[PDB]
């Protein structure tokens, strides 16, 4: 089964690629939700104040 | 001292000009090759062994 | 923008020939006054007459220069039949001393120094149709030894050696055929040593110069795995070539050959008479009827164009 | 050069030379041929017998003799040498 | 001339039929040529070669035959079937090349066919002086052996008959494995072959062993491979057999010439040296005899006859050194070989094998002391280039796979997960492995890629951490 | 630290112009002689702006040609006599006085001995391969193997030594007033007293086993016994002319042809050597601080430091000197490069 290693192998630089994905994208998801709880805080800052 | 002394002087009589060797069937160019040599070798011989009497002093 | 200085040469006869010494740095002339000259180039670029002497006594048809390796050694060819050897015995004492006369039964009509890596040689030929090849067996002592003489069965009128130092190519010589010959063709043969026979053969015709021949040429080869042959005769012809395959179980032939017409110029517009390679064969020199002297030169397409052509004054035509 | 064809040449030049003077030109360069003695057979005889020259002014008289006779039955020697 | 005849694949089947319209005749000729290879040269009659020349040639002709014989069978075997291979091999031809039923030699009046024999022959233990007549040119025999069994199911057809007649009958892959690494000196080229050839058929067999089920063979088989553990520090077999491979070879004096240049006949080695099969640039008796013949032909030396005899003895140096050189790129691409066969074997093996690794523990201590070794080895600035990008494969598969493993046990439930897993060791392996890195040029941009693959892997494990990201 | 100038000739020979030892002005004139083209010239030229009084002014001064003179040959070597005039060796075999007039800024020809060099029996001219001076005394060497000596107002040649060497000489320096050295083509140096009415040298050097072809020599100025010598293999050979017959000292100074070595004149701790290679080093043996430091056979005593003072890749560099703060020299590279700060 060394063509199937070889494919293995060509599998787990594509689930590499994947896990990378994975991560910067939910990186970026969480940042954005953070953004929105920091603008929701702002807002109630503001009202506080009023 | 006398360490260092005596194991440059055992490295250097452990070193001594190789004599030439005559091969049996040598060429006129080599036969005059080798009393270049040989004349070398005596001049080679003479230094390494000052340079012995000099260490083992 | 080629410069021309006129020399007063103040010739008895006019001198029919100039040849440069290998370095340019000395020349020869030879004329109708039966003499032969030697002129040696200063440091400012002034040409002295450092020798003159009185020849022969008939048509001196060529001059040429041995290499330097056998010293100032010139040899001469003539109507009266034979080639001379001449060294240049110097004291500021300069003599051209005449070394040997070849007397082998015609005019000889062209002499050519063998390439130095076959010793010191001398090929003639003449109007008998006979290529003779002589050796001087001591360089020191200029001597000769007819070592072969090669039947062409046409009157020949020039030679050319194979200047290939490459040991995969036997010494080969070209000959012409002045004849007329209203139908005989081949008038360009082409002669390869052959170490098994110990022989000259003959190893092709070139058929397509049926026209008269006058000159011919071999380019320096430079590592080409062929052969370029300019041929001057009605036109300028230019020739590749290229020896046949090989197998190295057994070989005694002379390897036939493919030969290609690559270049025909008839813009001469007279019987070219003379055509000359510069020392890189790069580019060709012609002289003809036409009182010119033409230059071509290949462009990185290999299309040959001419290049210069000059006048009667000496002024290059603009 | 390693040119032993021309060092030959030149070699029978300095020997037109010695069958005539009856003295070497240049000794110091031909005591000092060393390895290159060996370039040549007839370079070799002639660096050979310039050293039985000096046994001879060295008073090494068996020596130089011996040397000579050397030469003379190997022949290195061109055969008016002899 | 048999075996030159053999060389034409139309001809093999009239001359299979030819060979079988009698009984008497198909059987007389093969079991002739059968006893023939039986080289059983004079054994009790106070030696065999009691005499001279005589039997020194006896056994110069048997051996000779024997080659001839098996390169006959080799090439047979490939072209196509019913070949004469088939027939020799014990595989009738009206049978189906899947449904042969292989048996001992004299089991149920089954011929000695060239299986048996074979067999018979590695059976022995080879420390013969002979060893493999491979020796100048081919086969260990044992090569051709092991490349019938592979057939069984490379060449197509013939299926598992061969691999289950190994297993059942003669326990032939224990019994020869349990003496590897073969120390054969004297080519190490030899050893190494027989060494390649041997993993690529244990390979394919467990494979297929396991991917049928067979649990008690797989497991003595790899039990034993890796438990260098001392039972009844004793390095495991796999870690003994690369400890014998030397992924660095010693350098040629340098040739020096008195009338010569060096600098132009370093150019002239350079050239002559045509390729190889191998793609190996070696001159080879051909180039070097008569290039050899060619270079004194050019040096021509006329009135110095004197000086020839050094002449003579300096061509002699030269023919020695390039002779040298050769033999040295020849065992290197030997090495080569060696060692993708030892990756691929084992890497794939592991890493396809149904997960039964009961000491993932065990299994992750395995690789650490993997990569240690590689690592060690190729960090040396004395090792081959030519050896790098097989380790370089190796390491991105490892790496991929220790890292699943990693995550496999932070997934689990039982001080007793990360005990064996060490943090400074993966710290080190990232050192090494940095290291590694580094040293590879800008040739080798593949080694590197698998190195950025293995690295963003390991990464992927962390994702004491902090401790360790600092 | 180099002005470079380019002059589309070859430079075979660079001199500074002698400063009065009297004179607190900085050397700002030398000479040129070129190689190698159909027309050679003898040129001189100034690093200074005749009226540049700023102390303060970095010099990017290119050197001016003030004057020239067509030289029959190639300058084989050159040498000031004086402030005012210039001796060359031709490869013609002629021996030239040339005068400069810097008030008009231009050369004559002063004297000339076409003679000088030539082959006994075919009088075919050889070339003059090296000469020295000291005022009014001139010696020339050449490839005929003869040692002539000249005074500058005499028009005969006032010495020939005939036969003096076999081989080509390729240097000469003055050991004394009357005593010179030689070096040739069979690696050796020769001494030679010019009151000796004899043709055979008072001594003979030369590197055992080995007959490597010298070019160069140079005599230390204040020890009269210690002499450089550059070779073919490019080696710098040290030699106290009282202690034997070989060197004191081989250094392995370029990967080609050495062409000239020169101590400083007035710091003699410093030595300069160029080479075929295209490479200019100096060497300091000031770096540890009579004995001189050129001499130490201990290499434990005396730490030469050695820098290259020209870029990596200019062609050959055939010539240098150096006089005071200043160092000039020439190339093949059609250049000139001047420094007038060294140190």
């Amino acid at each position: 089964f060394l063509k199937n290693e070889k494919d293995n192998a060509l599998l787990s630089a594509i689930e590499e690629s994947r896990k990378r994905t994975f991560v910067m994208a939910e990186e970026y998801h969480r940042e954005s939700m953070l953004v929105e709880w920091e603008q929701v805080k702002q807002r109630v800052l503001h009202t506080l104040l009023a | 001292e006398s360490h260092e002394a005596f194991n440059e002087w055992f490295k250097h009589i452990n070193s001594p000009p190789q004599k030439p060797t005559l091969v049996g069937q040598a060429s006129f160019t080599e036969k005059v090759a080798h009393e270049h040599k040989e004349k070398k070798y005596e001049m080679d011989f003479g230094i390494w062994k000052g340079h012995l009497d000099a260490l083992t002093s | 923008m080629f410069v021309a200085r006129s020399i007063a040469a103040d010739h008895k006869d006019l001198i029919h020939d100039v040849s440069f010494d290998f370095h340019g740095r000395r020349m020869a002339t030879c004329s109708s006054d039966q003499s032969v000259k030697v002129w040696d180039k200063s440091e400012n670029v002034n040409w002295h007459c450092t020798a003159s002497w009185k020849t022969h006594s008939g048509s001196v048809w060529r001059v040429t220069w041995a290499h330097p390796e056998f010293g100032q050694v010139l040899a001469s060819c003539s109507f009266d039949r034979t080639a001379a050897v001449w060294e240049e015995i110097v004291g500021g004492q300069s003599h051209w001393v005449k070394r040997t006369t070849l007397v082998d039964r015609t005019s000889v009509t062209d002499v050519k120094f063998a390439p130095k890596h076959m010793g010191l040689m001398l090929a003639t030929c003449s109007a008998d149709g006979v290529v003779r090849i002589y050796e001087a067996p001591d360089v020191m002592n200029l001597q000769w030894s007819l070592q072969h003489e090669i039947s062409c069965k046409l009157s020949c009128s020039c030679i050319s050696w194979n200047p290939s130092s490459s040991r995969a190519h036997s010494p080969m010589i070209a000959v012409g055929s002045d004849d007329s010959s209203p139908n005989i063709m081949g008038k360009v043969q082409i002669y390869e040593y052959n170490e098994n026979t110990r022989k000259y053969a003959k190893a092709e015709t070139l058929m397509s110069v049926s026209d008269p021949v006058h000159d011919i040429a071999f380019a320096p080869n430079l590592g080409r795995s062929f052969h370029i042959l300019a041929v001057a005769t009605k036109d300028v012809r230019i020739f590749t070539m290229k020896p046949l395959r090989k197998e190295l179980s057994s070989s005694g032939g002379v390897t036939k050959f493919e030969n290609h017409t690559v270049a025909q110029f008839d813009n001469h517009n007279s019987q070219v008479w003379r055509v000359s390679w510069n020392i890189t064969g790069t580019v060709l020199a012609s002289s003809g009827d036409d009182g010119t002297v033409r230059l071509w030169k290949a462009n990185y397409m290999d299309n040959w164009k001419c290049i210069g052509v000059l006048k009667g004054d000496g002024n290059p035509v603009g | 050069a390693k040119d032993a064809a021309f060092a030959t040449l030149i070699s029978d030049r300095f020997l037109k030379e010695y069958c005539e003077r009856g003295n070497f030109t240049d000794l110091d360069l031909i005591d000092n041929l060393g390895s290159a003695m060996l370039l040549s057979d007839r370079l070799t005889f002639l660096g050979k017998y310039r050293e039985f020259h000096r046994m001879y002014s060295q008073e090494q008289f068996s020596e130089a003799a011996s040397l000579l006779l050397s030469l003379m039955t190997a022949r290195i020697a061109p055969c008016s040498f002899w | 001339i048999l075996c030159s005849i053999s060389c034409n694949s139309k001809i093999q089947e009239k001359i299979v039929g030819d060979f079988t319209q009698d009984q008497n005749v198909s059987q007389k000729l093969m079991v002739g040529f059968v006893s023939c290879l039986d080289s059983e040269e004079a054994e009790e009659l106070l030696d065999s070669e009691k005499e001279a020349e005589d039997q020194v040639k006896q056994t110069n002709i048997r051996y000779m035959t024997k080659i001839h014989i098996l390169n006959l069978l080799i090439t047979s075997l490939e072209m196509k079937a019913p070949n004469l291979a088939m027939f020799l091999l014990g595989y009738e031809l009206k049978k189906p090349v899947s449904t042969t039923n292989l048996q001992d030699s004299g089991v149920l009046g089954c011929p000695r066919t060239c299986l048996h024999s074979i067999l018979d022959i590695l059976r022995k233990g080879t420390d013969v002086r002979a060893g493999p007549v491979a020796v100048w040119d081919t086969p260990h025999l044992a090569e051709l052996c092991y490349q019938v069994i592979y057939q069984l199911c490379a060449c197509a057809d013939t299926s598992g008959p061969t691999m289950r007649y190994l297993r059942t009958s003669q326990d032939f892959l224990f019994s020869q494995l349990q003496h590897l690494p073969f120390s054969v000196e004297e080519s190490e080229i030899s050893a190494m072959n027989q060494m390649s050839w041997l993993m690529k058929t244990a390979t394919i067999e467990l494979r297929i062993t396991s991917l049928n089920r067979q649990r008690s063979h797989t497991q003595r088989l790899l039990h034993l491979l890796l438990d260098d553990m001392p039972t009844r520090k004793v390095r495991r077999k796999i870690l003994r057999i690369l400890d014998s491979i030397q992924f660095s070879n010693e350098i040629p004096e340098p040739l020096q010439l008195d009338f010569f240049d060096r600098s132009q006949i370093e150019q002239v080695i350079a050239n002559c040296e045509h390729k190889n099969r191998r793609g190996q640039t070696v001159c080879n008796v051909k180039l070097l005899h008569r290039v050899l013949v060619a270079e004194v032909n050019a040096l021509q030396g006329m009135a110095a006859i004197g000086q020839r005899p050094l002449l003579m003895e300096e061509i002699n140096t030269i023919l020695q050194y390039v002779v040298e050189r050769n033999k040295l790129l020849q065992c290197l691409h030997a090495k080569r070989h060696a060692l993708e066969s030892w990756r691929q074997l084992v890497e794939i093996i592991l890493t396809a094998c149904p997960q039964d690794l009961i000491p993932t523990e065990h299994r992750q201590l395995i690789i650490r002391d993997l990569l240690q070794d590689l690592h060690v080895k190729i960090l040396d600035d004395d090792a081959a280039q030519e050896l790098m990008p097989i380790v370089a494969g190796a390491v991105f598969t490892l790496t991929a796979h220790l890292s699943q493993s990693v995550r496999t046990e932070l997934k689990q439930p039982m001080s007793a997960g990360f005990a064996s897993i060490g943090d400074s060791s993966l710290h080190m392996i990232l050192r090494n492995l940095l290291e590694f890195i580094l040293k590879t040029g800008g040739g080798f941009q593949r080694v590197r890629a698998h190195l950025y693959g293995s690295l963003l892997y390991y990464l992927q494990i962390a994702q004491v951490f902090s401790k360790l990201q600092r | 630290k180099f002005a470079a100038k380019f002059v589309s000739h070859k430079i075979s020979r660079t001199r500074w112009r002698p400063v009065s030892a009297s004179s607190l002005q900085q050397p700002d004139v030398f000479a040129t002689g070129s190689w190698d083209n159909e027309e050679n010239k003898v040129c001189v030229w100034a690093t200074s702006d005749f009226g540049a009084t700023s102390l303060d002014e970095e010099y990017q001064g290119d050197p001016k040609q003030l004057c020239d003179i067509k030289h029959p040959g190639d300058v084989m070597d050159m040498q000031f006599l004086d402030k005012e005039r210039i001796v060359t060796g031709s490869s013609t075999g002629t021996v030239t006085i040339f005068r400069h007039h810097e008030n008009n800024q231009t050369l004559s020809v002063n004297q000339r001995w076409e003679q000088a060099h030539y082959h006994v029996g075919s009088n075919m001219r050889a070339p003059c391969t090296a000469i020295v001076c000291s005022s009014p005394e001139i010696v020339s060497v050449g490839e005929d193997g003869r040692i002539n000596c000249f005074r500058a107002e005499s028009r005969d040649v006032l010495r020939t030594i005939d036969d003096a060497d076999s081989s080509t000489m390729h240097g000469v320096t003055f050991l004394r007033t009357t005593e010179i050295l030689t070096v040739n083509s069979v690696g050796q140096l020769k001494l030679w007293d010019l009151r000796k009415q004899g043709n055979d040298p008072t001594q003979i050097f030369s590197v055992t086993g080995e007959r490597v072809p010298l070019h160069c020599v140079d005599r230390h100025p204040n020890q009269q016994h210690v002499v450089a010598t550059g070779g073919q293999d490019g080696m710098l050979c040290i030699w106290d002319v009282r202690h034997g017959k070989m060197p004191m000292s081989l250094l392995n100074a370029h990967e080609a042809e050495m062409w000239e070595v020169h101590f400083h004149p007035s710091n003699p701790d410093h030595l300069f050597t160029c080479s075929e290679d295209g490479s200019l080093w100096h060497w300091d043996a000031s770096a540890d601080s009579l004995a001189c430091a050129w001499l130490s056979t201990d290499p434990t005593k005396g730490q030469l430091e050695i820098t290259n003072l020209l870029p990596s890749s200019t062609l050959s560099v055939n010539s240098l000197d150096v006089l005071g703060q200043n160092l000039v020299c020439g190339t093949d590279a059609e250049a000139i490069y001047v420094t007038r700060r060294l140190f």
